[PDB]
């Protein structure tokens, strides 16, 4: 609800109280003191304040929607990136304007069904970016249409591979493959480091899938990055590339248990007494 | 030898052509549609121009 087009524009346009408009039942019971907490809350005001919620209650005031419905559109168009924070009082003003020349019973139905329209569009986004899979499915497949699906050598340990490549783009909502120029490529992360390089990659690796000093480091990156989505029994156990599968996965696991033992032995040096220093570079040589 | 003690007067001659200041944020031709006439696009003010 807080990154609700028009539950934010209910926090800019509609009032903080209660009127007798947008809260008729709930000022009609106060004004009829059938409320269950304070009934007595609206004979306690003065006639001023008395008279003046029943007058708007048995003939309430008319108002305009539409500033309240342009506004849950232009509160939709900055938060899906349409438009840029600094032009959200320039388009409302651009939109207010076409709205007020061509006002219509038919316009004014159609920014009520695109206020519908907008929740649903930013909803729609925000389940896109956790799923985080759209924009790259669509182009890891379009890289595997360039390669092969047939190599002469080790076809078991590809196919799985490539399988195991489809593995970390869904697994991972943060991921994402592209293009730039020639080759493709695969962040780990938004704003991330840890890039390989896919043309690379796979015209280093065809070659070596059978063969049971000689890898370029940004394919041992790849397989560095595949190992944790890699079984046993995906990939072979004499194959030079499946040797270092499970190389890998060993060293993903020492380095998980080697962050869990840095965390012990540096907490444990503190209390007992030692340099700051000498403890956090004795504790590496002794780990690395 | 005997030349006299003068004085450098200096100017141009631009003939044919047409002082140009772009309405541009860099003074370049990025397109005909200018970056700085997009800001004032759809703003509906009126400025003076002095």
């Amino acid at each position: 609800d807080a990154t609700d087009p028009a539950v934010r524009a209910a926090l800019q346009s509609q009032p903080s109280g209660l009127n007798s408009t947008d809260d008729w039942r709930q000022v009609m019971d106060r004004i009829m003191s059938l409320t269950a907490r304070n009934p007595d809350a609206f004979r306690q005001q003065p006639q001023a304040n008395r008279l003046s919620a029943i007058l708007e209650a048995v003939v309430p005031a008319r108002a305009n929607p539409t500033h309240e419905k342009v506004l849950a559109i232009v509160n939709a168009l900055a938060e899906n990136r349409a438009i840029r924070p600094d032009e959200a009082g320039l388009v409302y003003d651009a939109l207010l304007q076409r709205v007020a020349r061509y006002n219509s019973g038919n316009v004014q139905t159609n920014l009520d069904r695109l206020v519908g329209d907008v929740r649903e569009a930013v909803a729609q986004r925000e389940r896109a970016q956790q799923q985080g899979n759209l924009g790259s499915m669509v182009a890891l497949n379009a890289f595997l249409s360039t390669q092969p699906a047939n190599v002469p050598r080790g076809q078991e340990d590809y196919t799985n591979f490539v399988s195991a490549l489809r593995l970390m783009v869904t697994e991972t909502p943060q991921s994402e493959v592209y293009q730039s120029g020639p080759d493709y490529f695969f962040q780990t992360s938004r704003q991330g480091l840890q890039t390989v390089n896919l043309s690379q990659a796979f015209k280093n690796l065809q070659g070596l899938w059978g063969v049971r000093s000689l890898l370029t480091p940004n394919s041992r990156l790849l397989l560095l990055l595949i190992a944790p989505f890699t079984d046993s029994g995906s990939v072979s156990r004499d194959t030079y590339l499946g040797h270092l599968l499970t190389l890998y996965r060993e060293a993903i696991g020492q380095a998980h248990v080697d962050e869990h033992t840095f965390q012990e032995i540096t907490s444990v040096s503190r209390a007992l007494g030692q340099e700051d220093t000498g403890s956090l570079e004795a504790t590496l040589n002794y780990l690395l | 030898k005997t030349a006299v003690d003068s004085i450098t007067q200096k100017k141009f001659l631009c003939d044919r052509t047409l002082w140009r200041i772009p309405f541009s944020s860099n003074f370049m031709s990025m397109g005909a549609l200018t970056d700085l006439g997009q800001n004032l696009l759809y703003a509906n003010s009126a400025h003076a121009l002095d």
